[PDB]
């Protein structure tokens, strides 16, 4: 149904905001919020129907020690929204020491948003993982959502951080994280540094602003898988039944993610299908099959062709899973948007949970090992010393993640009575 | 030749103009191309 982004990280508030200037050119809207003259559908999954017709998105700024808050002040976005919802460090431990101390008050702000809202449904997280700030308190906002919220969805829109090894802190931290991220997060969207960063190479000439072009990647790619939640189709357009068919593993809820244009600046189903199962036009980085595969294609699209495309593709044998189910590739028809400002609307989604994304968490399953044999880069930082005496949370990530490749590939097998 | 199709010429060129324009009729006018996809958009669950 309805969600609510929860901006946390550097970059997760680069693309908070870029998803809504994103939406705000997308939708019929003023930099007010007041309904134009070109804009029924519905506007109603991130903007409350405020006072003059003014959809005022509902969103949470969380940061601490403010970088990106002044870029929004001298901004037409501070007319958008900001009627009182911007709340004002470098690793897991400090974010979490911090997070700990002021968690009353940011759960009254997760209350406020909650009922300020008409229909509750699930709290979307568009997050950096080791992006600073994020580190820690994120993984403490996921630990109070899953106490606070068992009966509502957590939501997670992050990129992870992998420069085929710059940063020696960021391992632990990332794996800390992603052990809070199975525990309590109910589906996660995995992006890359590297993988993000390769295609923006390819398709542009830049090395250097990786980060200005990665906020307008995820902004697009965020904006396409919610494109049939906010504007109306007549498929699961609840978040609950759109991600009730895209985890088929109930542990392996990491989801690949491709989309057809890498720049989107005529073609068949058939041709992005076949583009769309390449891992080169995924934004994500041995006998590796997907488990349950589906896409989803908006534009100029003929139905006879999705037919087709999808017959051709299941039986060609491109739609690779050996699962211990029937678990299966799946079509899914979107509307592309009226009044985009964008050309060229014929535009292709995947979201399919691989095994392949294993191999690239044994990279971190690698890295901390590595960094807990050579001591030098755990750094022995002191609030890592109060957050645990015997270090051993770092184990229950590392058994955890152990637990998922082994889940993995236990998934790739036709038996599921047995996992390691 | 002898057969009452040589008199129909120059009449069944009214009589299906007349016919095309009931259908043209219906569409443009009475709607009726929007509503197989108002009643489809209900009772096959197209909302």
């Amino acid at each position: 149904r309805e969600i609510i982004t929860l901006q946390l990280g550097q970059c997760g508030n680069q693309i908070g905001f870029e998803f809504w200037k994103q939406l705000c050119a997308e939708h019929g809207i003023s930099p007010e919020g007041i309904v134009e003259e070109f804009a029924t559908d519905r506007k109603d999954v991130f903007f409350y129907q405020a006072d003059d017709e003014h959809y005022i998105p509902r969103a949470v700024l969380l940061d601490l020690e403010p970088r990106v808050i002044h870029s929004i002040l001298n901004s037409p976005y501070a007319k958008l929204y900001n009627p009182e919802n911007i709340y004002l460090g470098n690793n897991w431990a400090s974010g979490f020491s911090q997070g700990e101390k002021i968690h009353e008050d940011i759960f009254d702000i997760i209350d406020r948003e909650a009922d300020g809202s008409d229909s509750l449904e699930g709290f979307v997280l568009c997050h950096s993982i080791a992006g600073g700030t994020g580190s820690g308190l994120g993984s403490y906002l996921l630990e109070r959502l899953n106490d606070r919220y068992p009966k509502k969805l957590v939501q997670t829109y992050s990129v992870f951080p992998n420069q085929d090894e710059d940063v020696v802190v960021q391992p632990y931290n990332s794996l800390l994280t992603l052990k809070r991220l199975t525990q309590n997060a109910d589906c996660v969207v995995v992006l890359d540094n590297t993988a993000l960063n390769r295609i923006a190479t390819d398709r542009l000439h830049i090395q250097n602003p990786s980060f200005s072009q990665i906020n307008q990647l995820v902004s697009t790619i965020m904006s396409a898988s919610t494109t049939t939640l906010r504007y109306p189709g007549y498929m699961n357009n609840d978040l609950i039944g759109l991600i009730a068919s895209l985890i088929p593993t109930p542990r392996l809820h990491f989801l690949m993610t491709g989309y057809t244009p890498l720049t989107t600046d005529k073609t068949t189903v058939l041709d992005v299908m076949r583009r769309l199962l390449q891992p080169k036009n995924v934004m994500v980085s041995t006998n590796h099959c997907y488990i349950a595969i589906l896409n989803i294609i908006q534009g100029e699209v003929d139905p006879t062709q999705v037919h087709k495309s999808l017959q051709r593709i299941r039986e060609r044998k491109l739609a690779n899973f050996i699962p211990w189910g029937p678990a299966s590739i799946q079509v899914a028809l979107s509307r592309k948007s009226p009044y985009l400002p964008s050309a060229h609307r014929v535009s292709g989604l995947m979201m399919a949970n691989h095994t392949s994304i294993s191999s690239l968490f044994e990279r971190t399953c690698r890295q901390y090992d590595k960094l807990r044999k050579r001591e030098a880069f755990l750094e022995q930082f002191r609030k890592e010393d109060m957050f645990k005496d015997n270090f051993d949370e770092m184990d229950t990530s590392r058994e955890i993640v152990q637990q998922l490749i082994d889940e993995y590939h236990a998934a790739t097998r036709p038996d599921y009575i047995s996992w390691g | 030749v002898l057969m009452k199709r040589s008199i129909t010429a120059p009449l069944a060129a009214h009589i299906s103009l007349v016919n095309k324009a009931a259908v043209d009729y219906f569409f443009v006018e009475l709607h009726l191309e929007a509503h197989y996809e108002a009643l489809r958009h209900f009772l096959l669950m197209e909302d």
